This record gives structure tokens, C-alpha cells and sequence, in this order.
RNA sequence: AAACUUUCAACAACGGAUCUCUUGGUUCUCGCAUCGAUGAAGAACGCAGCGAAAUGCGAUACGUAAUGUGAAUUGCAGAAUUCCGUGAAUCAUCGAAUCUUUGAACGCACAUUGCGCCCCUUGGUAUUCCAGGGGGCAUGCCUGUUUGAGCGUCAUUU
RNA sequence: CGUGGAGGUCAGUGACGAAGCCUAGACCGUAAGGUCGGGUCGAACGGCCUCUAGUGCAGAUCUUGGUGGUAGUAGCAAAUAUUCAAAUGAGAACUUUGAAGACUGAAGUGGGGAAAGGUUCCACGUCAACAGCAGUUGGACGUGGGUUAGUCGAUCCUAAGAGAUGGGGAAGCUCCGUUUCAAAGGCCUGAUUUUAUGCAGGCCACCAUCGAAAGGGAAUCCGGUUAAGAUUCCGGAACCUGG
RNA sequence: AUAUUGGCGAGAGACCGAUAGCGAACAAGUACAGUGAUGGAAAGAUGAAAAGAACUUUGAAAAGAGAGUGAAAAAGUACGUGAAAUUGUUGAAAGGGAAGGGCAUUUGAUCAGACA
């Protein structure tokens, strides 16, 4: 959560057969937002997890309690 | 005596298929005869238990009183009546599970299809 | 047959301080270590297992299942016996009991039973039923369950419905003359039933 | 093993007979099945003999 | 270990998933029996074998 | 309330593809939903509902297919019959029925009689 | 030195799993398992080990096709659907 | 005389015999003929509102469609619209689908979530670079198709 | 004499208590054994005539399980060493913290990795079992959190080796061979401006592939930051490869 | 017409009755051992129904003591019966380097029958 109060950065479990290409994509189309970066990695249970910085722009914070949580 | 091929008499196959059957099958052996009264009314003698019907416990401790099967509890083998319960030391209340074969039907809640049954065994209905 | 014998135990050799009969081996597993094909280890074979090659059914001489069937018959009469072996007939009209071949084409088991009632036969009949109990074994649970006394046997010559009349009564056998089966004559090869017999049937005898 | 006044016996269990044993077990169930597929012959082939 | 393959990545977070306790809920289910995880591992104990 | 079967099967073929996509983003929704809260079965019953649509959106595309083929020589493996490998491979009635010129003239000839003993 | 020092060296697998029957016992160098016996187009087996064979014959499985087979057979192969009835 | 040792008893311990049970195992008998390249058996990994397993299933994941039944499911929470009804159900039946990663296992590899080729399509200013979506490319052999080879060899040119 | 099971019989006994177990109580038999009382107990069981056998235990270094005397015994003695006090807690020789006494002495008991483990890491909760005293502590238990890369590895390369392929052996699983008595392939554009790629040159004869987290190898750094991640995030500043 | 320790579906038994019967009546080819080929267990029973003990009290707790449930807690998720070895308390007795045994009787404890 603190990285999206303070990274501008949303945090998502996504699929283990997508890639940095496919979760990119598929955040921008189902969120409208731009995004920097796309760090991923494995977690010790078998899901990928994203770290996923949006650009200037957008205020993740902000987006992150207008898809739902918070 | 079974003088058929296809039917056995071996307690063994005879214990599994009670206890295994399915729900589909529990329901029709979960069955209380009518009532002395529901009988020459509808021309019958058992039924397969249903939900919002109304029965007599004409055995067991239980005997004389009187409800609506709250619910069948095909799982458990046994039927719930709404209205026979155990207030438990602690005074909160719960379900006595009573066996269709002990009850009596008093009123059948009716369907198009309960009604086909009953027609269907040679029955009649008012 | 496979049976004590799913393992690959080889013995210990002496001099392991343990006695020699063959062993489990392996380990991490309780079972490790333990003895094999032994007739008296746990999870041994059995000693000379039973096979199905055993002699089940008997030869009898021909002319034997003959002369004790016959045997069987002549005392069917004779009072004395059929009275010593169960069967209440303190009090039957004669000795062979006759009733009419209208017998034979009785069709309804509630009629049957009140005929032989009449014939005699009630004390037996309440003979059996009286005597309905649980196996005492364990054929109470090998479907040998219940069990109760022998009734009358009703020997006929045409059956023209009444072993369906008789058949759900308890005790009460039936049989066609033409055959006459040892083991309902003399039931535990003790003589002498109560044999309720048809006229037609009596007279097919010789 | 050579005792006594008997006869010589030749019983020949030295291979590993206990292997081919045939019981016939099944005698009453053949007759039966033989009657029974008799019968559907018979019905079948029409009036003609067997 | 410290640069291992997906293959064993997975097969050991599947291991961490099975090492929990029974839930004290199917306990309390009609017919139960289940008393407790009879399958449970723990890691100085037994050792899984890649 | 979940959907329906037949409810679906006369829905039109992107008003079928359509409930599809607001169905995934209902559930996305839920998903969200579901870990905010100590329960959320409701869940069950919409992901049960996109298998319906698809099963749907499949069942008709397919014997569109599977009609356009109907009546000739050689269709998709997966329209073809599949019974069993052998049975998939064993002579046709015509090729089995096949008799040699010099049999049927025979059996024509001479066939089996339905005689009969008695008298 | 042939006990306890000398199980030191034990840190270093023979055989890792099998990608056929998955059983770490496919040999590293000598690249076959030693079970199922991958890549060999054979799975294997031997008549001298039943136990063995009984620890895999179908049946131990899913049986996620044969399963159904009998039924499939029980009525003929049906192609086609279910029409409709009453009740 | 205690204590201690020993013996009998009562009670209580330890242990799990015995008695009675049995959805199991064994043996006999009858009937029947159906795995797989239309990807079998087997493997792995995942799937539930709350599951680790056994069972079941396959990213449509304890299941979808269909048909029969005619009201449950049940440990709790639940929808509630599902009750004179295209309709409850961890039901039965099953003819329709979905069916990850693999396996004879088939583009090549594989102690690698490793590495290419082809067609269609979409975005990036792109026949050629990158990315997303679909559909493909193993081997032996048979019938045929098409394109070819050899002074093996026939004819035909002027 | 006695046991498991079968045929017959006693219309045998029994929830008003069958079976079983206890019983320095009673009785019958030379004995094997048989019968009763009482206590415990909960669904079955017995007499007589016959039938049947996986039918009687003290041993077999017998099998499996269970249990003793030994015995509160042997023992818990290697690796210099501990001490005062507070805090917490039902509980403190043993946990936290402050003090003091010492040690390892940079060929470390320091600071990191390779193999191997697999969550042990970290937080919170927490003592039934475990840590051969203890336990308030733990690598234990319950519960959650945590592993971010164009440059760091894999990936690519080849080594000893491994091993398909045309084939050659072998009844056959399969053995031999690796460029091998093999018709073994793909690149640059031009020819297109029907049009997408047929052919117009020429080369090129290399004939798989696997095989190194220490060999070969394109390219990154410093400061900051976390309960737990960092040459992977933040910040600033670069560098390589492709287009 | 023959075969059939496999497969799908059935009916059976003078069979075994949880140390037996298949190794497995149970989440058994499991858990566990081995580098591997392989090896491979133990483990069924509260009651009719959880009515699975509110509440009070001693305790840090586990628990104990009351209460309560039930036909029975002499059934309390250590759970039907609950043998033996072996153990605690209680009662009785004997014991100068074992103990047990045989015949006989004293003494103590205990008991049948029998009379009318
Ligand atoms: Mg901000
Ligand atoms: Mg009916
Ligand atoms: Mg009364
Ligand atoms: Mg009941
Ligand atoms: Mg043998
Ligand atoms: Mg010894
Ligand atoms: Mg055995
Ligand atoms: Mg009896
Ligand atoms: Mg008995
Ligand atoms: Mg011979
Ligand atoms: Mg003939
Ligand atoms: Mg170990
Ligand atoms: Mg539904
Ligand atoms: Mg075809
Ligand atoms: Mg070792
Ligand atoms: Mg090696
Ligand atoms: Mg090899
Ligand atoms: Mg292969
Ligand atoms: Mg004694
Ligand atoms: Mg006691
Ligand atoms: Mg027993
Ligand atoms: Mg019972
Ligand atoms: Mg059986
Ligand atoms: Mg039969
Ligand atoms: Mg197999
Ligand atoms: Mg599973
Ligand atoms: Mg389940
Ligand atoms: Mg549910
Ligand atoms: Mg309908
Ligand atoms: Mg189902
Ligand atoms: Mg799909
Ligand atoms: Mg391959
Ligand atoms: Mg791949
Ligand atoms: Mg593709
Ligand atoms: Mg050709
Ligand atoms: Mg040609
Ligand atoms: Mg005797
Ligand atoms: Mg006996
Ligand atoms: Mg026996
Ligand atoms: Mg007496
Ligand atoms: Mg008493
Ligand atoms: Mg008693
Ligand atoms: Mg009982
Ligand atoms: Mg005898
Ligand atoms: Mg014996
Ligand atoms: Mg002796
Ligand atoms: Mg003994
Ligand atoms: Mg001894
Ligand atoms: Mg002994
Ligand atoms: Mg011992
Ligand atoms: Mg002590
Ligand atoms: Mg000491
Ligand atoms: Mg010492
Ligand atoms: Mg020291
Ligand atoms: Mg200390
Ligand atoms: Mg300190
Ligand atoms: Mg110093
Ligand atoms: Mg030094
Ligand atoms: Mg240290
Ligand atoms: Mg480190
Ligand atoms: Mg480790
Ligand atoms: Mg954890
Ligand atoms: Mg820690
Ligand atoms: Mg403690
Ligand atoms: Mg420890
Ligand atoms: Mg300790
Ligand atoms: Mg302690
Ligand atoms: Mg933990
Ligand atoms: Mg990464
Ligand atoms: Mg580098
Ligand atoms: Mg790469
Ligand atoms: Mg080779
Ligand atoms: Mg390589
Ligand atoms: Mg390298
Ligand atoms: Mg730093
Ligand atoms: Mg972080
Ligand atoms: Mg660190
Ligand atoms: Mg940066
Ligand atoms: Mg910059
Ligand atoms: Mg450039
Ligand atoms: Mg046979
Ligand atoms: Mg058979
Ligand atoms: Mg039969
Ligand atoms: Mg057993
Ligand atoms: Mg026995
Ligand atoms: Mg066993
Ligand atoms: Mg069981
Ligand atoms: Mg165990
Ligand atoms: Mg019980
Ligand atoms: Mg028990
Ligand atoms: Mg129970
Ligand atoms: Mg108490
Ligand atoms: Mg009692
Ligand atoms: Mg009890
Ligand atoms: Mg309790
Ligand atoms: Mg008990
Ligand atoms: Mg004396
Ligand atoms: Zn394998």
C-alpha cells in the first residue's frame, strides 16, 4: 500500500503467463493510465506479482481508490 | 421369496447401497404413510417426504405432537420438524431429527407434480 | 494364494542374535525388520493353505440314493417317527396323511394354509413361526441369518398352482412325486417327515 | 523311499502341476448355458431341426 | 539453492501451501473424521527430495 | 441471479459477446470486492455465469461449422464421429457386405431353405 | 574414514526428477530415468516386479478419457442430443 | 512394632485381550467386448466464500451444456428467486463442450517455463525491427498430385 | 474333554439383561472340563443327534504387540567464565535492558558466496509437545509479510564427453557410426512495378543437436531507502545492443 | 463347441472377522527408508440423539470440586466390553542366608449340606 501512497506504483497479482508486454498493455486498457515500468517477480507461492509504476500524470493513490480498494 | 434374477438378498450389498445411495434415491426411501384421514381422501398409503408439509410423530418419545418438516435433512438420513426441538442447558434451542418412517402425513403441501404423483400411484385428490 | 508372500524378506543368517526366520528388509518402516512367510509370523502365509481343488462334492452309489430314499418314504408313515422328529401331528386323522387332489389347483396361499389347516396341519404350521430365531453363528451375517423349525412337506402329482399357494408359508415344502428329494424326506438324516400327500400323487407311488 | 510291499507307483507331479488344475467348477453353469444357447438356436433357425 | 529453476520454484511453493494446519471447520462437518493433518512437513524433519 | 441457458442461445451473437465483457468486468469487480470483506459467495455464481456465456458463444459457432460441413467428403477431425480407434477403422457395411460376382450368383441358386420335419 | 566423515561428500544428486513420471530418478548423465525409463519410447516395466507394475497400471491415475469409455459403450456410441418429455 | 519383601482381596492405574460388530477381503459362478495420433495409460501444476488431504475438475477448473427427477444444499456464511416451475439439487443420467503443463508426444531443445521458422491479424510512422491475438512445420510407410534427376532408354526435330 | 462353522431338534435362554470379563464363594467329574451364586456388563446365545475343519500351546536365539527387575541407577565432566541489578511475567540460574569480568584475536566465533536445504528470513501472537536442567526465549507453535534488473547470473559458446540422422548389425529390446560408401541446404539482391514473390546471376559446402550459474562472454555506478529486498527500488549520472 | 489370477456388469459361499481376510475395512501403494532399481507400515467401535457438560467455585493455565446431560458418565471426542503381565492406595498375614510344592493336623477367616 505504501507504495502506491508514496511510489505512485500499483501493485498487481497477475497471470504467470503474461509478460512485462502483456501486463503493460492490459493495465492501460482496463484503467486508462499511462505507466512507466513493469518490474515483476515470482512469489513464493506460484503468482507473479507487478509492480507497475504509472507515468506523471496519474496519481496512483488516486486511482487506486477509484478502482475500489483503499 | 425373491424368486427373481437381477435382486439380491445379501446384507452386505444391501448395507452399502442404503448408506451410499444417492440424494436422488434418499428422498423416495425418506417416506411416512398418510394419515388414516389423507388415506380414503386421496386414495394412497405413503408418500416421499417433502419440505413444507405437515405430519404427526406416531412413535418414538416424541409421540402425539405435531408440525411442519422444517426442513428433510437427506444427508443426515432423517426429516427436522419446525415446532419439535431441545432447549439445551445452556437454553438455546435445537432441531430433534425425526425418522419419515414415524411420522404421519396430515397435510400435503401441493404442486402440479405432487398432484401427478399422487394421481400417478392410482390416488385421486378432493 | 499370493498371500504372505508379497514381500522379499531373505532370512538374517545366525549369529545376528535374532532368531532365523526370514525378515522384512529395507527400513524406515516398522514393518523393516519383521518376519516373513512364517505360518506363525504376523503377515505370514498360512500353513497348507486351503485350495479349491479340495473335494467338495460326493459319489454316491446310484442305487444307494435309491434305497435311503425309499427308506426315507416307508417312514413317513410310521407314526411313532414322524412324531419323534418334530412335527405336531399328535393328532392327524392317519398315518400317511391323504387329502384330496383338489389340493393340487389351489391357487391362493390363504386358502391352502386353511385347507391343510383342516387337514391337520395347524400345530405344525404354528410349529414353525413359533420358532423363528437368530442364527446363533456368524451365517447371521453371511445371509444364513434366521432360522426356525421344518413344517409339513406337501407331496403332490400335478401342480396345478398350489406350490405358489404353498410357497410362501413357512415350513411348508413342496415336491412332485415323480422326483422325491432325500434331503426333505429325513431333513438332518432324521426320519421321517410329515408328508401331506395328493390322491393322484399316493397312487403314482408303485 | 523304497519301503514295504506296495506297488510301484508312477505319479507324475514333478513339474510344476499345481499350476494347470482345471476345476470344473462350472459344470452345472455350462449345461445351463448350453441349454440356453440350444434353446436360441432353435427359436432361431425357425422350424427347422438343429 | 539461491539460483534455482521455475521447476523447483514451483514444486516448493507448493510445499509451502500444504504446511498449514487442519481447518477447524472440517472438524465440525457430519460424518467427519479428519482429526488433523496427518500429512503435515516440517522443514529439519523430513526432507522432500528436490 | 446468475444466467440462463435458452436465455442466452437466442441472445444476439455480439449482444452475446458483449454480456460476456461486462460479466468479466463484474467479476473484476467482485475480485476487488472479495478481499474487503470476510465473505463474498455471490462470486460463485457469476463466474459460473461466463461459463454459460462462452459455452454458449461455443455450442453455436460450432455447428455453424459443423453444418457447413454436414454432407461431404471430409470434415474437421473434431465434428468427425468418434466412437473408438478401432471401431473408427473397422469395414464399412459396403466394403464387408461385399460379395464376389460368383458368390451371389450362388446364393441366388442355392439358399437356405426353410424346410421343416413332421410329416 | 569410510563412515561418518566420508557421508560429508554426500551433496550432489544422481538422479533429478523425471520429467515423464516425475520421480527424481532420472539419471543426470546417463539421462534416462530410472523408472519409467524416458526418454526410452517405452514406459518400463518388468515381470519380475509387480509390485512395481501395481504401483502404475491404469487405474492408478485419473483415467481422464477411459473412465467413460464403458458408458460411451453402454449405449452404443450415441451421437446426437436428448429430446424433451413432462413433470 | 514399623518400613521393606511377598500372597490374597477391593478400588483405582497401566495395557488393549476377550465378546459382540463389519459400506472390507477372499473364493465360486453368470453375462458382456469397449484404450490410444479424433493425443491413451501415466506424470506434473493448479481450481472452492471459507480446504491440507482423499474424491472431482481444468484458467468455462468439487465444474459448463443437455436429458430425467420435482425441492434441496447443510460445518458456517449465502442467493434468496428457485417452488402449480424450462425448475432447488455436492441428485441421477449424459449424447454437448471446456480440458493448463506433459506423456507414444510431433518445429528444436529440456537439470532451461530455453530457442527458431512459416501464414493471418493488430499496435508502434514498417514486405524487412519490436510487441499483442489467432492458425501451422516430427518420423516410416501406402494410394494419388505436382515439380524434378540419370547418354537407363525410345522417338522426334532441322 | 474342548473351540469356529453346517444339517436337524429342543415351538431352548435373553433388554424383567444374551455374550464377555472378575470372584483364598458353592457343587459334579479320576481328569480334560462341566454347573451355580455374586459383581461388572450391554445383544445376542445355548442343550442333545449328526456334519465339517485354518480345531486346543509353556518353550521353537518362534511372530506382533504390550510390560517388568535393572533404576531414580549409568549418567547429563571436551571447546578458559562468569557476576550485580532492573524491566517483564503466575512463574526468571537461563528472556529483555544497564553495568562489570572475559573470549574469538582478523589462517575469526568477523563480513559474504558455491554445492545442499526451502521459508529456516521478517513481524505479530505464543508454550501442550520439541530444544536429554529450565523456559517468559527459539531455526518451536499459530498467524501474516517479504525476494522488483536491458548492464548481476541463466540464456549464447565450445571442452572432455553426449547423441539423432542416410545407413550397417541384431529374432528383438536395441548395438554401431557423427561426416559416416547419402541427390543432405540458405544468403544476397536482382527480376516485380499482372502481384505477390515466381526466377534471373553468383557464390556458400558449413551436413544436427546437448554438454560450463568456477572456462569463453556486448553493456553501471555512487548516495539514499526496508520489520524483512536491492549493482533489481528511489535519486542523479551513464553505458551496450537492436530499430 | 475351447481358453481366460486382466477389463465392464451381476448373483453367490458349511470362507476370514480388524495379530484374521488382499500389503491396504481408515486421506494405503499412503506416511516413512534408499543415490537408485526398489522397500513399504501402523491405523475401525461415545450414544438413540452431542443432549460434547450452561452456571458456581479453587487455579496463571491444564485442570480439579460442585452443578448439569443421558437409560448409563461404572459411555466425558484419553471415549462399547476393558483380560493378563505390570502398578498405586487400602485390608489381612508371614518373613534369623531365596520363594514356591507333598502328606497330616493346630489355629484364624469363611462356606455348603442337613435336619425338622
Ligand atoms: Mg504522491
Ligand atoms: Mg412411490
Ligand atoms: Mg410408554
Ligand atoms: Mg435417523
Ligand atoms: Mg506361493
Ligand atoms: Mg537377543
Ligand atoms: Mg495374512
Ligand atoms: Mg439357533
Ligand atoms: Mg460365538
Ligand atoms: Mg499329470
Ligand atoms: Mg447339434
Ligand atoms: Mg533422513
Ligand atoms: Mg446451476
Ligand atoms: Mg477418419
Ligand atoms: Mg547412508
Ligand atoms: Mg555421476
Ligand atoms: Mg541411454
Ligand atoms: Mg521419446
Ligand atoms: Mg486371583
Ligand atoms: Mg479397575
Ligand atoms: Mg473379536
Ligand atoms: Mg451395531
Ligand atoms: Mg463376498
Ligand atoms: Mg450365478
Ligand atoms: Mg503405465
Ligand atoms: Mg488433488
Ligand atoms: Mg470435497
Ligand atoms: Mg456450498
Ligand atoms: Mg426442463
Ligand atoms: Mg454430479
Ligand atoms: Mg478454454
Ligand atoms: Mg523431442
Ligand atoms: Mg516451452
Ligand atoms: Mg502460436
Ligand atoms: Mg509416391
Ligand atoms: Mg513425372
Ligand atoms: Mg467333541
Ligand atoms: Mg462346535
Ligand atoms: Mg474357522
Ligand atoms: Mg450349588
Ligand atoms: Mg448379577
Ligand atoms: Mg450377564
Ligand atoms: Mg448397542
Ligand atoms: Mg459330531
Ligand atoms: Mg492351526
Ligand atoms: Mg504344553
Ligand atoms: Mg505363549
Ligand atoms: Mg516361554
Ligand atoms: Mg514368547
Ligand atoms: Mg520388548
Ligand atoms: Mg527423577
Ligand atoms: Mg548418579
Ligand atoms: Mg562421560
Ligand atoms: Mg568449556
Ligand atoms: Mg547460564
Ligand atoms: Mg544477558
Ligand atoms: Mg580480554
Ligand atoms: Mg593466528
Ligand atoms: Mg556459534
Ligand atoms: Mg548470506
Ligand atoms: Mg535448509
Ligand atoms: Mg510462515
Ligand atoms: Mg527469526
Ligand atoms: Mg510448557
Ligand atoms: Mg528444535
Ligand atoms: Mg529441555
Ligand atoms: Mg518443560
Ligand atoms: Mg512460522
Ligand atoms: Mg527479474
Ligand atoms: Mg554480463
Ligand atoms: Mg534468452
Ligand atoms: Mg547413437
Ligand atoms: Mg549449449
Ligand atoms: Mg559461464
Ligand atoms: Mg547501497
Ligand atoms: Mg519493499
Ligand atoms: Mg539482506
Ligand atoms: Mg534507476
Ligand atoms: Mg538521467
Ligand atoms: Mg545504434
Ligand atoms: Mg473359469
Ligand atoms: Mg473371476
Ligand atoms: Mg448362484
Ligand atoms: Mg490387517
Ligand atoms: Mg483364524
Ligand atoms: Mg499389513
Ligand atoms: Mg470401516
Ligand atoms: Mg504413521
Ligand atoms: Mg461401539
Ligand atoms: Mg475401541
Ligand atoms: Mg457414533
Ligand atoms: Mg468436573
Ligand atoms: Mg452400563
Ligand atoms: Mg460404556
Ligand atoms: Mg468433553
Ligand atoms: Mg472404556
Ligand atoms: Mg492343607
Ligand atoms: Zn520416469
Amino acid at each position: 500500500m505504501k507504495k502506491v501512497e508514496d511510489g505512485n506504483i500499483l501493485v498487481f497479482q497477475v497471470s504467470m503467463k503474461a509478460n512485462k508486454y502483456q501486463i503493460k498493455k492490459a493495465v492501460k486498457e482496463l484503467y486508462e493510465v499511462d505507466v512507466l515500468k513493469v518490474n515483476t517477480l515470482v512469489r513464493p507461492n506460484g503468482t507473479k506479482k507487478a509492480y507497475v509504476r504509472l507515468t506523471a500524470d496519474y496519481d496512483a493513490l488516486d486511482i487506486a481508490n477509484r478502482i475500489g480498494y483503499i | 421369496a425373491k424368486q427373481s434374477l437381477d435382486v439380491s438378498s445379501d446384507r452386505r450389498k444391501a448395507r452399502k447401497a442404503y448408506f451410499t445411495a444417492p440424494s436422488s434415491q434418499r428422498r423416495v426411501l425418506l417416506s411416512a404413510p398418510l394419515s388414516k384421514e389423507l388415506r380414503a381422501q386421496y386414495g394412497i398409503k405413503a408418500l416421499p417426504i417433502r419440505r413444507d408439509d405437515e405430519v404427526l410423530v406416531v412413535r418414538g418419545s416424541k409421540k402425539g405432537q405435531e408440525g411442519k418438516i422444517s426442513s428433510v435433512y437427506r444427508l443426515k438420513f432423517a426429516v427436522q420438524v419446525d415446532k419439535v426441538t431441545k432447549e439445551k442447558v445452556n437454553g438455546a434451542s435445537v432441531p430433534i431429527n425425526l425418522h419419515p418412517s414415524k411420522l404421519v402425513i396430515t397435510k400435503l403441501h401441493l404442486d402440479k407434480d405432487r398432484k401427478a404423483l399422487i394421481q400417478r400411484k392410482g390416488g385421486k385428490l378432493e | 494364494e499370493k498371500a504372505g508372500h508379497q514381500t522379499s524378506a531373505e532370512s538374517w543368517g545366525t549369529g545376528r542374535a535374532v532368531a532365523r526366520i526370514p525378515r522384512v528388509g529395507g527400513g524406515g518402516t516398522g514393518r523393516s525388520g519383521q518376519g516373513a512367510f512364517g505360518n506363525m509370523c504376523r503377515g505370514g502365509r498360512m500353513f497348507a493353505p486351503t485350495k479349491t481343488w479340495r473335494k467338495w462334492n460326493v459319489k454316491v452309489n446310484h442305487n444307494e440314493k435309491r434305497y435311503a430314499t425309499a427308506s426315507a418314504i416307508a417312514a413317513t408313515a410310521v407314526a411313532s417317527l414322524v412324531l419323534a422328529r418334530g412335527h405336531r401331528v399328535e393328532k392327524i386323522p392317519e398315518i400317511p396323511l391323504v387329502v384330496s387332489t383338489d389340493l393340487e389347483s389351489i391357487q391362493k396361499t390363504k386358502e391352502a394354509v386353511a385347507a391343510l389347516k383342516a387337514v391337520g396341519a395347524h400345530s405344525d404350521l404354528l410349529k414353525v413361526l413359533k420358532s423363528k430365531k437368530l442364527r446363533a453363528g456368524k451365517g447371521k451375517y453371511r445371509n444364513r441369518r434366521w432360522t426356525q423349525r421344518r413344517g409339513p412337506l406337501v407331496v403332490y402329482a400335478e401342480d396345478n398352482g398350489i406350490v405358489k399357494a404353498l410357497r410362501n408359508v413357512p415350513g411348508v415344502e413342496t415336491a412332485n412325486v415323480a422326483s422325491l428329494n432325500l434331503l426333505q424326506l429325513a431333513p438332518g438324516a432324521h426320519l421321517g417327515r410329515f408328508v401331506i400327500w395328493t390322491e393322484a400323487a399316493f397312487t403314482k407311488l408303485d | 523311499a523304497i519301503s514295504k510291499n506296495l506297488p510301484i507307483l508312477k505319479n507324475h507331479f514333478r513339474k510344476h502341476w499345481q499350476e494347470r488344475v482345471k476345476v470344473h467348477f462350472d459344470q452345472a453353469g455350462k449345461k445351463v448355458s448350453r441349454r440356453n444357447a440350444r434353446a436360441t438356436r432353435a427359436a432361431k433357425i425357425a422350424p427347422r431341426p438343429l | 539453492a539461491a539460483q534455482k529453476s521455475f521447476r523447483i520454484k514451483q514444486k516448493m511453493a507448493k510445499a509451502k501451501k500444504q504446511n498449514r494446519p487442519l481447518p477447524q471447520w472440517i472438524r465440525l462437518r457430519t460424518n467427519n473424521t479428519i482429526r488433523y493433518n496427518a500429512k503435515r512437513r516440517n522443514w529439519r524433519r523430513t526432507k522432500m527430495n528436490i | 441471479a446468475g444466467v440462463k441457458a435458452y436465455e442466452l442461445r437466442t441472445k444476439s451473437k455480439e449482444q452475446l459477446a458483449s454480456q460476456l465483457v461486462d460479466l468479466k468486468k463484474e467479476l473484476a469487480e467482485l475480485k476487488v470486492q472479495k478481499l474487503s470483506r470476510p465473505s463474498l459467495p455471490k462470486i460463485k455464481t457469476v463466474r459460473k455465469s461466463i461459463a454459460c456465456v462462452l459455452t454458449v458463444i461455443n455450442e453455436q459457432q460450432r455447428e455453424a461449422v459443423r453444418q457447413l460441413y454436414k454432407g461431404k467428403k471430409y470434415q474437421p477431425k473434431d465434428l468427425r464421429a468418434k466412437k473408438t480407434r478401432a471401431l473408427r477403422r473397422a469395414l464399412t457395411k459396403f466394403e464387408a457386405s461385399q460379395v464376389t460376382e460368383k458368390q451371389r450368383k450362388k446364393q441366388i441358386a442355392f439358399p437356405q431353405r426353410k424346410y421343416a420335419i413332421k410329416a | 574414514g569410510k563412515g561418518t566423515p566420508s557421508f560429508g561428500k554426500r551433496h550432489n544428486k544422481s538422479h533429478t526428477l523425471c520429467n515423464r513420471c516425475g520421480r527424481r530418478s532420472f539419471h543426470v548423465q546417463k539421462k534416462t530415468c530410472s523408472s519409467c525409463g524416458y526418454p526410452a519410447a517405452k514406459t518400463r516395466s518388468y515381470n519380475w516386479g509387480a509390485k512395481a507394475k501395481r504401483r502404475h497400471t491404469t487405474g492408478t491415475g485419473r483415467m481422464r478419457y477411459l473412465k467413460h469409455v464403458s458408458r460411451r459403450f453402454k449405449n452404443g456410441f450415441q451421437t446426437g442430443s436428448a429430446s424433451k418429455a413432462s413433470a
